């Protein structure tokens, strides 16, 4: 309910990554990655971020986690939580809270960097008169400039199809 | 006043779902020779509201102390998708003027597939789970076809903005420059609503999610291919004719629900891939190669 | 090896994605356009070591355009001094909307 | 496994290596490594044993995390001075992550735990193509980004690669694990020179690829996995014996034979700096990694192990394979001592 | 009736294409009128933009000259950069010490309006 | 023949073949390129006064410059 | 480094055009017709020299030209220009195709009492010359000179001195 | 220094450790690799958005399509491993020894 | 964040509804597997295709025509490849 909304969504993003990086059951991992992908889409849309951030949400949370949970469920289940997972989640939460505290009550945080501690509404553009939605025209390339690029991308996709059928018993 | 706008969106949809249940049951009763039933309530309305409170108050025979988190997240996701996804649908002036909304519709359809998978996993390792896995497959194999067909019918809009869609649909409709593509899209909507010919609790809430998804796809149909001319300083005319076309297409959706047998799953996947998917490719490359033929590329503003 | 069939055939497959200050699809600039134009025109025909020892000033200028490190440092020091003197109790400030 | 499909997959391996070589943009470097992975997985599992399945699994996990670490280093590079050119980097952390990604990509001693395992459970054609192309293609990228590397990275990984690929290797009777440990030793020998004169690195790459092609061709002529099978190939045919002799002694790096041109020219353009303790340490470890070559030779063609019969039956049927190119590669790999001023073929 | 149904389907299809072509060309005429609007309108807005950002810069430098008189170093208008060019400000040089409402309306206003 | 075996596939190949061939032979592709080129997104900048060009008209009403007319002229 | 120079508010006060966006969008083509002959001096100044705090005088001149244009449209024909912009106001995003009757009324008005032929589509295009008074600048990027050229190796080449000059293999 | 970059790089290191240390499963390891992919996607996309570097906005979409087909290959390999066994543990891969 | 307001209001309404509804009672097939991966690959190529209508206006329309037809033609090549090589059957 304040200005630091990109920071708050980044904090819940790191919350979700820890929440499935503590190695749970893989369907709970898929749930945690769904939460992380939703709030990361929120981050990239708050930088705006109109086209591409919701574009990938159709793929990343529209075409990937379905197959992930699919092959999760039909391969194995192992119906039983464990103390090591809860301990790793507590250590991840403690690392999160310690980084937040040393961003709040200090100036800079060094891993080997100098992060200026304030929610970045700045830097940001000074409202330039587009009238063409810059990133949409960006992705509206690949077709008048992307000669070699879409050729090798579609080529690798065709090879992906033939690789999948060969490994799953070509022909 | 914006939360009041939210409430005036989400209060009529529950009444819309329950009265859709009475309308589908009585129009089955006046297609197939069962002239009724209408005794409970005058012309049958107190029977749907009592059916809603009956599914509310029903004794549980309670099996449901298994996996609390997944069992509380599957119906909540299905109902929040089905209840939030009339926001970019441009009933005359939409609730949020999203710059791109049809891709947002497709993303929420895939999240409904996630909720189906979560209920299938919460169905506790069963032949019902294998049937739910087949339902996931026959729901996921049509978001290819629906997205590619949607892409080619918005290629005559030029942009995703959907107010450019209501601009394009004033002179003629979008059924005439794409009638086979709209036919295949309508069959894809029959597949995505998971109903005939294409086939634990709270059953009332997954029921709610199904019917709100159907009325979403019908309003999205009526915006996408049909409609009337919008008039500023008179939105009520567009509301009237939009509601009439959506109601007629929902009754025709019932009229195809009644009179066809179900398909075997081999025939369903064979049908999808080996009949729709090359024909979608061919109609889509022809709708790509037509604006360079007719000097009519649509103005992305 | 760094083969240059890229240059031999005369095909500009990889010289447009590459750097800023190229020809964007609509002829629009970047955020730090002129900084890279001056830096590249400084270090064009130079052997990448005296390019370090001679084109360093414009490179640091472009880096402080890109990340804006020292300018955010200055803004942060301004806000911290603002906080300590408003806690001390001097001039509840009317520079916003007034003087 | 139709021949059209095999021609397509080998053409995609060629295309991945060409896209690695030819581009001046980081995205095509990542796409080249990635397409090389995606194509080199079904050269493995040409059989259907679970050995090849688990080997492709191990290779996929290590190769893919190396690719993701590479992409992390490139995104840090664009966080700093922003352009997608293949040149000097602008962060020691980014060059650190990138050299560790390429070190996992082609094998160093903290990273080599996938190499003998993935070479054990695959046939010899897949091992040949993965050794030659997967150790050819990232050497181009290191050759392009050499002016911006912290030296302790390359040199610690190279010293450790030579000594671990030496020490691990005196305890394997399998052929493929011997060849994999030899590959690790030669990756170390190429990497240690890279900040001093990279012509030596590319020439050592050419020599090691020709040597490995001769080695795997002399194992493709007669299906052997253990040294006992090598002694039975002493018994069936005599020319395979003397060529295993000469190619093993040229893997060892002895002066009249053409495996000494890589080591000694590296010694030259290493010691025209003031590094002397590092050449003598590397070359004593080059004395060390010759012993398993020498016991291999004692098994094959110098002593004679007693052979089972049915060689009496195998004598009627001559070795009627086709070799890829055995005699040309043999005489070019072993008789190429006095053409050391073909060093300057390369600039 | 199969040939006749095929013929009437292709006829209605071609009629739809012709009408859509005509309406798209008139639509392109109207979009070129919109471009005329933004072209002829622009320099007045450019002048107002320049005056407003120079006004906030002079105000904020006077504010800094008041607020930092108790520190060593610190000249009042220190250019971070070395070259003497008008670099575009970063909205932190512009919208600083403003406390909340106006900076949320100006920075993130377009992102979560419409 | 093949019309009775798999008709929808043959219809798809036919409409696909016309989608490949047909954009060459058309009286409208050069019109498409002209319509698409002549819409100004950014500002058409003024430039320095004279190299004595018999072009670059000083008034936007002056007809000495390259303009479009075939929008209105069908 | 060298501190910045900014003009004070002794100069940065022109009486603004205090009309809103609707009427300013509606009055566009005639603003391009009568005025906007001397704005291209301002715009050429801005595009040649990338420095505001330099072309502000011409900004004052285009601002007074716009204010004189609106004073002239207030004095002469007509009063239903108010009707025209309040007709284009409530039409959402301002299409020029909704309220066209009053555009014809306004054009007949302005042809009756002022002239001012409407610019044809697309005659607010067509890159334009303008004469100036200030000179065209050298080095507008205020940067240093170029450091050093590289001494080019040219001329013919002799056969090498004794071949390789390696350990042996002389010639 | 755009503070959100700090927590996103922190999330990258979190997903990297989740990839590297992993117990008795491969689907969770591949899913953490997918999370690391998402981290690289978000980080590169915030960079390209704030820098207005418009022509090379192909990096996020091409990064994600290529690493998505990587994930597809990994799922096919996991299905092959679980086909030649009963389960898909990190255990029972103990053959083909070093 | 206004759609976040809508989403939060509908999530709270649905959550209160579900909590009232719950706190007031008063083997495997490989043929199943290939469909998901085939979905994954064709949906990735959909993600390549679908920024075509934003691209529909540019200076070089023939290059866009060529590469767009190459994209859909490769999609049809892969589909017809697995069609002829008897993969997706039952
Ligand atoms: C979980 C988050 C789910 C977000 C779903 C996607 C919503 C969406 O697309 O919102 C778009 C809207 C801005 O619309 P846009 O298309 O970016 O147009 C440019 C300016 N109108 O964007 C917005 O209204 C703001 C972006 C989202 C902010 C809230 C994120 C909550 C988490």
């Amino acid at each position: 309910m304040m200005t630091y909304i990109v920071f708050i969504l980044s904090i819940i993003f790191v919350m979700g990554f820890v929440g499935f990086s503590s190695k749970p059951s893989p369907i709970y991992g898929g749930l945690g990655l769904i939460v992380s992908g939703g709030v990361g889409c929120g981050i990239v849309l708050n930088f705006g971020g109109s086209f591409l951030g919701l574009m990938v949400f159709l793929i990343y949370l529209g075409g990937m986690m379905v197959v992930f949970g699919y092959t999760t469920a039909m391969a194995t289940e192992q119906y039983p939580s464990n103390k090591v997972v809860l301990g790793t989640f507590i250590t991840g939460l403690l690392m999160e809270f310690l980084m937040v505290y040393y961003v709040l009550k200090d100036k800079e945080v060094e891993i080997v960097f100098k992060f200026n501690g304030m929610g970045d509404w700045v830097i940001y553009d000074t409202g330039d008169s587009g009238f063409f939605s810059e990133e949409a025209m960006g992705i509206a390339a690949l077709y008048s400039y992307g000669t070699w690029l879409v050729i090798v991308t579609g080529w690798s996709l065709l090879i992906g199809v033939v690789v999948i059928m060969e490994i799953t018993r070509g022909n | 006043m914006f939360m009041i706008n939210v409430l005036t969106l989400i209060i009529p949809i529950l009444l819309a779902v329950a009265f859709l249940t009475l309308v589908e049951r009585k129009v089955l009763g006046y297609m197939q020779f069962r002239k009724g039933p209408n005794v409970v309530g005058p012309y049958g309305l107190l029977q749907p509201i009592a059916d809603a409170i009956k599914l509310f108050i029903k004794e549980p025979l309670r099996p449901a102390t298994s996996s609390i988190s997944m069992f509380i997240l599957a119906p909540i996701l299905a109902l929040t998708l089905a209840l939030t996804m009339w926001i970019p649908l441009p009933m005359p002036y939409p609730l949020i003027n999203m710059n791109l909304g049809v891709l947002f519709m497709l993303a929420m359809s895939s999240l409904a597939v996630y909720s189906i998978l979560w209920s299938g996993w919460a169905s506790n390792s069963k032949y019902a789970l294998i049937g739910a896995l087949r339902a996931v497959a026959q729901t996921i194999s049509y978001e290819v076809t629906l997205a590619i067909i949607l892409l080619s019918v918005l290629l005559m809009n030029g942009s995703f903005t959907l107010s450019t869609l209501i601009i394009t649909q004033e002179q003629v409709w979008l059924i005439f420059p794409a009638w086979p593509l709209a036919m295949m899209w309508f069959i894809s909507t029959l597949a995505e609503t998971n109903r005939a010919p294409f086939d634990a609790g709270p059953f009332a809430l997954f029921f709610m999610a199904e019917y709100a998804n159907i009325i979403m796809m019908n309003i999205f149909t009526t915006t996408l291919f049909l409609g009337a001319f919008h008039n500023p300083y008179m939105p009520e005319l567009y509301t009237i004719n939009f509601t009439i076309k959506s109601l007629l297409l929902s009754i025709t959706f019932l009229w195809i629900r009644a009179s066809y047998p179900r398909f075997r799953y081999d025939q369903l996947m064979h049908l999808l891939w080996k009949n729709f998917l090359p024909l979608t490719l061919a109609l889509c490359m022809w709708h790509v190669s037509l604006p360079i033929l007719l000097s009519s590329i649509p103005p992305q503003t | 090896p760094f083969f240059d069939v890229q240059k031999k055939l005369g095909v500009d497959l990889d010289h447009w994605m590459t750097i800023q200050s190229a020809e964007q699809p609509h002829r629009i600039p970047a955020r730090c356009h002129a900084f890279e134009k001056e830096w590249i025109e400084c270090a064009h025909g130079i052997g990448s070591i005296r390019a370090e020892k001679e084109c360093k000033i414009e490179f640091e200028d472009f880096r402080e355009c890109l990340l804006r490190q020292k300018t955010m440092k200055r803004l942060n020091a301004i806000k911290r001094q603002r906080d300590k003197l408003i806690k001390e109790g001097k001039y509840t400030p009317p520079p916003h909307h007034s003087g | 496994m139709n021949p059209i499909i095999l021609i397509i997959i080998l053409m995609t391996v060629m295309l991945g290596t060409i896209i690695v070589m030819i581009s001046t943009h980081w995205l095509l470097i990542w796409i080249g490594f990635e397409m090389n992975m995606l194509a080199i997985i079904p050269i493995m599992m040409k059989k259907h044993n679970p050995r090849a399945t688990e080997a492709s699994t191990k290779y996929f996990l290590t190769q893919s995390t190396a690719s993701m670490l590479l992409m992390m280093a490139i995104i840090i590079n664009l966080m700093f001075s922003g352009q997608w050119t293949v040149m000097k980097l602008f962060n020691p952390m980014a060059s650190m992550l990138m050299t560790m990604a390429l070190a996992m990509k082609l094998g160093m001693a903290p990273f080599h735990f996938w190499v003998p395992e993935v070479t054990q459970g695959i046939p010899l054609s897949s091992g040949l193509i993965l050794l030659t192309w997967q150790k050819l293609a990232p050497m181009s990228v290191l050759y392009q980004i050499l002016p911006s590397i912290n030296l302790d990275l390359i040199l610690t990984l190279s010293i450790l690669s030579i000594t671990i690929g030496g020490w691990g290797g005196l305890n394997q009777t399998q052929l493929r694990k011997i060849m994999a440990y030899s590959s690790i030793a030669h990756m170390g020998w190429m990497t240690a020179v890279l900040l001093y004169n990279p012509t030596m690195t590319l020439l050592n790459l050419i020599i090691y690829i020709i040597m490995t092609s001769t080695m795997f061709t002399l194992f493709m002529a007669n299906s052997t996995t253990t040294t006992l099978s090598l002694s039975h190939t002493w018994n069936k045919a005599p020319i395979m014996t003397i060529l295993v002799l000469i190619t093993l002694l040229s893997m060892g790096g002895l002066p009249p034979l053409s495996g000494f041109m890589p080591k000694w020219m590296i010694i030259q353009e290493m010691t025209k700096n003031d590094s002397i303790i590092l050449p003598t340490l590397m070359a004593i470890t080059a004395l060390l990694n010759l012993y398993f070559y020498m016991r291999l030779t004692y098994s094959t063609a110098l002593t004679m192990f007693p052979s089972t019969n049915n060689m009496k039956m195998k004598w009627q049927f001559p070795t009627t394979k086709r070799m890829t190119l055995l005699p040309t590669m043999t005489v070019l790999s072993t008789m190429l001592l006095p053409l050391t001023p073909i060093l300057s073929i390369l600039e | 009736s199969g040939y006749s149904m095929f013929a009437v389907g292709i006829g209605a299809l071609l009629f739809g294409y012709w009408s859509m072509m005509r309406w798209n060309r008139e639509r392109r005429r109207l979009q070129i009128e919109d471009f005329e609007a933004r072209i002829a309108l622009m320099p007045l807005l450019q002048a107002e933009k320049d005056r407003r950002v120079l006004q906030m810069l002079r105000e904020n430098l006077e504010e800094e000259a008041t607020i930092m008189k108790d520190v060593p170093g610190w000249k009042v208008g220190e250019s971070v950069f070395h070259t003497t060019r008008w670099v575009t400000p970063m909205m932190g040089e512009l919208y600083g010490l403003r406390t909340g409402e106006e900076i949320l309306s100006s920075t993130y206003g377009f992102i979560w309006y419409t | 023949n093949v019309w009775a075996k798999e008709p929808v596939l043959v219809a798809s190949f036919a409409i696909a073949g016309l989608a490949v061939i047909l954009p060459t032979l058309s009286p409208y592709t050069k019109y498409s390129l002209m319509i698409n080129r002549a819409t100004p997104y950014n500002y058409p900048v003024p430039l320095r006064d004279d190299g004595n060009m018999p072009d670059v008209p000083s008034h936007p009403q002056d007809p000495q410059g390259p303009s479009l007319e075939w929008l209105k002229r069908l | 480094p060298g501190i910045v120079e900014l003009p004070s508010l002794e100069d940065l006060k022109v009486q603004e055009v205090k009309v809103s966006s609707s009427v300013l969008k509606a009055a566009a083509h005639h603003y391009g017709a009568q005025c906007d002959k001397p704005n291209k001096e301002f715009m050429l100044c801005r595009w040649e020299e990338k420095d505001p705090r330099r072309c502000l005088e011409e900004g004052k001149l285009v601002n007074q030209c716009a204010l004189e244009f609106f004073r002239q449209i207030k004095r002469h024909c007509a009063e239903p220009f108010t009707e025209y912009w309040t007709c284009i106001d409530y039409s959402g995003l301002q299409l020029f195709r909704r309220c066209r009757k009053e555009q014809a009324q306004f054009d007949k008005c302005v042809l009756d009492k002022l002239g001012w032929v409407r610019p044809d589509l697309g005659e607010l295009s067509k890159v334009t010359k303008v004469k100036t008074d200030r000179p065209l600048p050298e080095n507008p990027y205020h940067s240093r000179a170029r450091p050093e050229p590289n001494p080019e190796v040219e001329g013919d080449l002799k056969p090498a001195r004794h071949g390789s000059r390696l350990f042996f293999w002389t010639m | 220094m755009s503070l959100v970059y700090m927590n996103i790089m922190m999330a990258f290191t979190v997903s990297l450790t989740g990839l590297l240390m992993y117990r008795s499963h491969l689907m969770s390891s591949l899913l953490c690799l997918e999370g690391m992919m998402l981290s690289l996607f978000i980080l590169a996309t915030l960079m390209i958005l704030n820098s207005h570097f418009t022509l090379a906005s192909m990096m996020p979409i091409i990064l994600l399509v290529f690493a998505a087909c990587e994930a597809a290959l990994g799922l096919s390999l996991l299905v092959m491993v679980s086909n030649t066994y009963g389960t898909d543990y990190v255990q029972n891969l103990n053959l083909l020894q070093c | 964040m206004n759609l976040m307001i809508t989403l939060l209001t509908n999530f709270t309404l649905a959550t209160l509804l579900v909590t009232i509804a719950f706190w007031l009672p008063q083997p495997f097939s490989m043929k199943f597997f290939l469909v998901a991966i085939t979905f994954l690959l064709f949906d990735l190529e959909i993600a390549l295709l679908l920024p075509l209508p934003w691209a529909s206006q540019t200076t070089n329309l023939n290059t866009m025509l060529t590469m767009a037809l190459l994209l859909i033609f490769l999609l049809a090549v892969s589909l017809a490849y697995e069609w002829t090589q008897k993969g997706l059957e039952w």
